[PDB]
């Protein structure tokens, strides 16, 4: 056979830190990306799609190296290289107790009429959080102990920077390992051999392992917005309810549900104003275009990422598609019920009656309706008909205002080493990008961009209280951004650093090139 | 000897097998003659060799060469197509036979003809490669791979005919090292390191005991004993031959492909569509050798084993003759009509013929009336890798991929073991009950030992003898094997004087070539076959001669043929090595007399059965997507939806409005069960206790009362579906169930499509 | 190449179809018309380098098949005074050549995204390949040109009671449609 001087069996829990999806081929007549299931039906990751992630991983802690990776993945094509050192298993995916799998509802919304695009409606179906799986991971050694890039991913797998299926940047995909286990067969000799057949193994200590490395982890930076609704927040739920019409969206996080601000919702609103902001400096219209076409302006295709799409430019073909840079994670709120506690609202069938107990009960005070409903409130409207008065026959409508709702702080997470791979390496073209997103903080912090349903009609302010800056292994010149930021305008970054992108910032301006063409 | 198995659990879907795919497939696993999918025996074989090699590569302290890979040469032969230079010793062949692993076989019988269900057993996987810059999907790299449900348990038969004087020491080290191995196998077939082929390989009988002794032992185990052939052994004892001579028609069924090397080219193995009788040489060895010296037999002439020819009128099909022609255009036996025998039919006019080539007619009388029942003999092409074992890929160096083609399981043949009276005297003698020990189940071919060659040989009774009819004025000829003249410097360049020569020497006539300018006289083809011999080690010499199917006719010019003659000719065969089958002879027959060219031609599983829960995920997978398919088509037209649900077009209008239909289907995605019809009937409800929401539903057909019923009348879904799922389901009581299992997703799915057809039409009506 | 050269000694053989289906009117015996054809194949080794096999994994079910692809090249004016003619233009090189163009045709005027969804319907029943269509045929007005049904509501038409496509053969060769002049 292969010779083995070691075989190592690599397992432990991966939770799922933000929903998952992994795609399968697609549609199962209730949502229109529909979860990858087993021969058994069961939900599952592919053990290509964790390989592929790991592999991906480890391309860019590698710096795009082929021989160490294909020294650990295989090669088709080397003469001496062939089949893959790491086998990665299917592992079927353990929804916390038997929580059933959610449907997240999907809608572009039109840059210049700001509403739905027509035809941009989609649901996905998303597994919750707080779900498990196996680490199904051996490793063939050929060499004498365990690779270093090895250690680096079980290092980014414990770290939680591995992402996972689809959605990654627009909320989804975070998965930790937990309970890591190193199993070593000596199958070179005899008792290794015997052992793999009979003893399962010699346990290795990771946390040896963990100490005699440093992990890597690769350029970014991560924003995390504290904000505290001003105007009630919430996205709409799927469907009207019957004692209320418009309903909180919520997530299950483990054994309990939560209000959820989907990351593609924060990310669309980060987006229509990164945006317009291009827009309005190059005085640029919306109007005509479709939807696509309004959504592919220069930066946010860098940084909130382009749809792939192959185009011929002359003879050369290229992707015009990028992942975002930029990603979002789905927001919770410090505010959790039980399954049925929640249900209990949603199955309410009288403002006055059933639902008053049931918002006694999902808000935790089951005695106080005052202060119940100083949390989840009920409001009453009313389209009132222009020529009689009183209210217009059929337009009364009711919704859940989570009024005292809190929130979990915003979290966003610029992938530094993705972008300045866009710009070919070059960290001057950073700082437009970087320009740009701290004015679209700024715009957050001012009150500028209202989050979910209802911004118009009463909803969706929010106070930002502080943003906090935190990058690792930033390039030099963007350092400065590791702050943390109270004032809404942006003036607890030092000033010389402000204007240093201010520079850039007016020099792209001033010619607005597509700033990772070369 | 017989009895062991090998059981396979796979525990992920599992890809075997193929380099092609279907239409929606790029990669299709491989499938047994049920079009059943399976592991086949050089999959395995080679599977679990690996596996073994890595015991023995670790009992070796990692030596690649040594005492415990000798024991893998020992068990699974040594492998020469790697070895290069002057390698002195023969190669060893395996110790283990492994077949193919099957699914279960009740399981098997319950797929029969139910094509939708044996699809089911696989399905798409998605494959996408990512581009590692822009972290999005590359061109060109998009697949869709065909995969088989976990939870398939496989079984193979295996045979171990380990030595006779092997040792119980050297039992058990065998024993230890197929055990050790098969529990060391945890992966097979394609993308094994991206989950797919996750396995459980058992031995029945060796258990964990068989590896703890060679934990305890294999440091005291010698190098494995040196092979040698089975040598033949001959008594010399057998009387002379006396008349008459017996025929004892063997019928051969193939139960797994059988490998008949015609060409052996290359990378490739052609494939005989007949059994030679040198094939059946061995297992008359086995069953009669103890009875009369056999190899004496064959070296008097006393023996005689036919060719296998496919079974027709249920007699051996006879090797089509030559001087058959089909009207090129419009004729011929393959399209039952214009087929003239050149012998005795002139070319008609205008139409040009052209020669019958192959194939086997069945019986036809003097007075047939009818054209002969054509035999078709069905094979199939079978592709195979070589793993070069430090890449795990095949390479050049170890030559990549080869082929065979294959004789499928179920075909049907007929041979038949001719023995003179004194040998049948001999045998019965010493059991009179002897032809019941010819009913056996044999390996022959190529790559008999893994994949390929199981065959049934079951005896008939005893058949009549020949009788050819001693016609004075003509004799013909049909060659129903192929014809081994040597010339007179006896290399086998004879020619068709020499037969000629031949049977005037041996039924003391003498012939001439007819003369009628019309008619063709002379209709042979040569044939030459190359061969091995395995008790040489080398290659047979080259056997020239001419094709079965190959014809002659001759006039009588002077003497009489004897029938006694022409039938003793008939039995025996004429020229070299008739003992395998050569020289099968056909005299004066009537097909050859005859004009032509006026003629034409003529259960469910039982409910404890232990594959019931895998069957019932085949059964789940064919009934979701019969009723998604049927829930399309229902919806692709107005008048089904508009019974279904009510719902209808008015012009530009939607009834109700697109609005109403999206408050229905928001509730509908809340229908998971049965249990949770009460929120889709607290909606409508509601919906009808406000008088302007009902009213939004007016116009349509009782809308809101069709939906009423179809969320709670547990058979109206399926009346609505309409679906026969008797070709969907195998476990028994499976529609009831499924039924009670899938009727919340039918709901769902059929209301889902409906709505989107609706919204597809409304847009024709109202996009104008 | 030896694979290949069988199955083109097979193609040929398919191509040659037409010495029969297109025939000199009022000959005796039925003399082919002289009539010129394709049959071409794109291995990507999927489909089974075997002809016979390969053709039978595109009749999906026992009235539909999934090929037109004996094409013939001949002329229409140079075919119109045979016997067999209606075949030949159902059978005309052209009516794929076309459907390529339509393709290939600009965006994509039909999207891939949306020729998939109908290739992926196409192993289906008719009534569900023309159903999915049905979902498509107005959202895309190319499609009135790759219908077949003289309705503009299916892709496949009636040939010898075979319900037969030229749309998943379109699909095939549009990128061996490619030519200098």
């Amino acid at each position: 056979a292969r010779k083995v001087t070691t075989r190592w069996k690599i397992t432990g829990t991966l939770i799922a830190e933000t929903p998952l999806h992994i795609g399968g081929v697609g549609g199962d007549a209730d949502t229109d990306l529909a979860l990858a299931v087993n021969g058994a039906g069961e939900y599952y990751v592919p053990g290509t799609s964790l390989a592929g992630a790991l592999r991906g991983w480890m391309t860019q802690l590698l710096n795009n190296d082929e021989s160490q990776i294909k020294d650990l993945w295989g090669d088709h094509l080397d003469a001496k290289r062939g089949a893959s050192f790491v086998i990665v298993d299917d592992a079927v995916i353990h929804i916390p107790n038997n929580a059933d799998v959610e449907i997240r509802e999907g809608v572009g919304i039109d840059r210049h009429f700001g509403t739905a695009a027509n035809g941009f409606k989609y649901s996905r179906a998303v597994i919750p959080k707080g779900s498990k799986f196996k680490l199904p991971l051996t490793f063939d050694s050929q060499d004498d102990g365990l690779p270093n890039a090895l250690i680096q991913l079980l290092c980014a797998l414990e770290a939680g920077d591995i992402r996972l299926g689809a959605a990654k940047t627009r909320g989804l995909g975070r998965i930790k390992l937990d309970d890591l286990k190193l199993k070593s067969f000596a199958l070179d000799k005899p008792e290794g051999i015997f052992s793999a057949l009979l003893d399962q193994g010699k346990k290795l200590d990771w946390n040896q392992l963990k100490a005699n490395v440093t992990y890597q982890s690769p350029p970014y930076l991560g924003i995390s917005i504290t904000w505290n609704p001003k105007d009630p927040v919430m996205v709409k739920a799927e469907g009207d309810g019957l004692a209320i019409d418009i309903l909180p969206l919520v997530s299950q996080v483990g054994s309990d549900v939560r209000f959820v601000i989907p990351g593609s919702s924060i990310k669309g609103i980060l987006r229509t104003q990164a945006e317009r902001i291009i827009r309005t400096i190059c005085q640029s219209n919306g109007s005509e275009k479709n939807f696509l076409e309004q959504l592919r302006i220069n930066l946010v295709n860098e940084l909130f990422g382009s749809a792939s799409l192959s185009q011929k430019q002359n003879g050369k073909d290229i992707d015009l598609g990028k992942i975002g840079a930029l990603a979002v994670n789905d927001c919770f709120s410090s505010l959790s019920m039980t399954p049925d506690q929640w249900k209990a609202v949603e199955n309410a069938t009288e403002m006055t009656g059933n639902l008053q107990p049931a918002l006694k009960q999902a808000t935790g005070y089951p005695n106080n309706i005052s202060q119940a409903y100083k949390v989840l409130q009920p409001a009453m409207h009313v389209a009132v008909d222009r020529w009689t008065g009183g209210a217009a026959e059929g337009m009364l409508y009711s919704v859940l205002e989570p009024i005292g709702v809190t929130w979990e702080p915003i979290q966003v997470h610029l992938d530094i080493a993705r972008l300045k791979n866009y710009y070919h390496g070059k960290e001057e073209k950073l700082k437009p990008a970087i320009a740009l997103l701290l004015l679209v903080l700024r715009d957050l912090a001012n009150k500028k961009i209202p989050v979910g349903y209802g911004t118009n009609r009463g909803m969706g302010t929010i106070t930002v209280s502080q943003i906090t800056l935190n990058g690792k292994a930033l390039p030099t010149e963007l350092e400065p951004l590791n702050k943390t930021m109270t004032c809404p305008n942006l003036t607890d970054l030092d000033e010389a650093f402000r204007q240093d992108l201010s520079t850039a910032w007016k020099e792209w301006i001033a010619d607005p090139i597509d700033l990772c063409q070369q | 000897m017989r009895g062991i198995e090998i059981t396979i659990t796979m525990q992920s879907d599992w890809h075997v097998g193929t380099g092609m795919g279907r239409g929606e497939l790029d990669s299709v696993v491989q499938r047994d003659g049920d079009n059943l999918p399976y592991i086949p025996g050089k999959t395995l074989t080679g599977i679990l060799r690996d596996s073994c090699e890595q015991v023995a590569l670790g009992l070796d302290n990692g030596q690649t060469r040594g005492l415990w890979h000798g024991w893998i040469n020992f068990i699974f032969g040594d492998q020469p197509a790697l070895a290069q230079g002057a390698i002195e010793p023969e190669p060893r062949p395996a110790l283990i036979a492994i077949g193919s692993a099957h699914l279960d076989p009740k399981l098997k019988a319950a797929f029969q003809g139910k094509k939708q269900l044996q699809e089911a057993i696989a399905f798409m996987k998605p494959g996408v490669a990512i581009d590692a810059i822009t972290g999005t999907a590359k061109k060109d790299f998009l697949r869709f791979e065909e995969v088989v449900r976990l939870g398939a348990k496989l079984t193979a038969e295996v045979e171990l005919n380990l030595p006779d004087n092997l040792s119980e020491t050297n039992k058990k080290v065998i024993a230890g090292i197929l055990a050790s191995g098969a529990k060391l196998t945890e992966r097979l077939g394609g993308k094994r390191r991206r989950g797919n082929g996750r396995c459980e390989l058992k031995f029945s009988g060796y258990s964990d005991q068989q590896i703890q002794w060679l934990k305890d032992n294999y440091q005291s185990v010698d190098q494995p004993p040196k092979y040698q052939q089975n040598k033949l052994q001959s008594a010399g004892d057998n009387p002379e031959q006396q008349p008459p001579w017996h025929i004892i028609p063997l019928t051969i069924k193939t139960l797994s492909p059988v490998v008949l090397p015609a060409r052996t080219v290359g990378n490739v193995v052609e494939c005989l569509d007949y059994i030679p009788g040198r094939y059946l040489l061995g297992y008359i060895h086995k069953t009669l050798g103890e009875y009369f010296d056999v190899s004496q037999a064959i070296a008097a002439g006393d023996l005689i084993i036919t060719n296998a020819t496919i079974k027709i009128d249920g007699k051996a099909g006879r090797a089509t003759p030559f001087c058959l022609f089909g009207e090129k255009l419009d004729g011929g036996l393959g399209k039952g009509k214009g087929v003239y025998n050149r012998f005795q039919e002139s070319e008609p006019d205008g139409i040009q013929l052209k020669g019958e080539r192959g194939g086997y007619v069945g019986q036809f009388e003097q007075e047939q009336r009818n054209l002969p029942n054509t035999g078709k003999i069905n094979s199939e092409l079978f592709t195979h890798n070589t793993i070069q074992d430090d890449v795990q890929r095949p390479t050049s160096d170890v030559g990549g991929v080869y082929s065979y083609e294959a004789i499928i399981a179920g075909q049907t043949f007929v041979a038949e073991l001719r023995l003179p009276d004194s040998l049948v005297k001999q045998i019965t003698s010493k059991n009179k009950n002897w032809q019941a020990q010819l009913k056996a189940t044999i390996r022959i071919g190529q790559s008999k030992k893994d994949q390929y060659g199981k065959i049934e040989v079951t005896s008939g009774n005893s058949a009549d003898l020949p009788k050819p009819t001693g016609n004075n004025k003509t004799l013909s000829i049909w060659f129903l094997s192929d014809i081994l003249l040597r010339g007179d410097r006896l290399n086998f360049n004879a020619t068709p004087d020499d037969l000629k020569k031949y049977l005037e020497n041996a039924l003391d006539i003498k012939l001439k070539e007819r003369s009628d300018n019309d008619l063709i006289c002379i209709a042979l083809r040569s044939q030459r076959t190359e061969s091995w011999q395995v008790r040489w080690g080398l290659p047979r010499p080259s056997l020239v001669g001419w094709q079965a199917g190959s014809c002659l006719i001759y006039d009588i010019e002077s003497g009489t043929v004897n029938a006694e003659k022409l039938q003793e000719l008939m039995i025996t065969g004429i020229g070299d090595r008739c003992t395998e089958g050569y020289g099968q002879i056909g005299f004066n027959d009537p097909l050859l007399s005859a004009s032509l060219g006026k003629l034409t031609a003529k259960n469910p599983l039982p409910t404890n059965h232990p594959t019931q829960d895998y069957a019932r995920l085949i059964e789940k997978a064919a009934w979701r997507e019969a009723i998604q398919n049927k829930a399309l088509a229902l919806a692709s037209s107005r008048a089904k939806r508009e019974e279904i649900l009510g719902i209808k077009i008015m012009g530009k209008d939607s009834q109700p409005t697109m609005t109403q239909l999206g408050g229905f289907r928001s509730v509908l995605k809340r229908l998971h069960s049965r249990n949770n019809r009460d929120i889709v009937t607290g909606y409508l409800t509601a919906l009808e206790q406000v008088s302007n929401r009902k009213e939004k539903w007016s116009n349509t057909s009782q809308g809101l009362t069709k939906i009423r019923n179809l969320v709670t009348q547990e058979n109206l879904i399926w009346n609505h579906l309409d679906i026969d799922f008797s070709p969907l389901t195998i476990t028994q009581n499976g529609v009831n169930q499924l039924k009670s299992e899938l009727w919340a997703e039918a709901v769902r799915t059929l209301v889902d499509a409906i709505i989107r057809g609706h919204k597809r039409d409304l847009e024709k009506a109202q996009e104008n | 190449f030896s694979v290949a050269y069988t199955l083109a000694e097979r193609l040929i053989k398919s191509a040659k179809e037409v010495k029969q289906k297109v025939t000199v009117t009022n000959s005796s015996p039925i003399t082919p018309f002289p009539c010129s054809a394709i049959d071409f194949h794109i291995l990507y080794d999927s489909s089974g380098i075997d002809f016979d096999r390969i053709r039978e994994k595109l009749r999906p079910e026992d009235n539909t098949e999934l090929y037109n692809r004996p094409y013939v090249v001949t002329a229409a004016e140079n075919l119109s005074q045979a016997q067999g003619y209606e075949w030949s233009q159902a059978h005309s090189l052209q009516t794929l050549a076309d459907r390529v163009s339509y393709l290939r045709s600009e965006k994509s005027a039909l999207p891939s995204s949306q020729s998939h969804a109908l290739r992926t319907a196409l192993y289906l029943e008719k009534n569900e390949a023309d159903a999915q269509y049905s979902l498509i045929s107005q959202r895309y007005k190319i499609l009135k040109n790759f219908a077949e049904d003289g309705e503009n509501k299916s892709l496949f038409h009636l040939e010898n009671g075979k319900y037969v496509t030229r749309f998943l053969d379109a699909l095939d060769a549009k990128d061996f449609f490619a030519n200098a002049n």
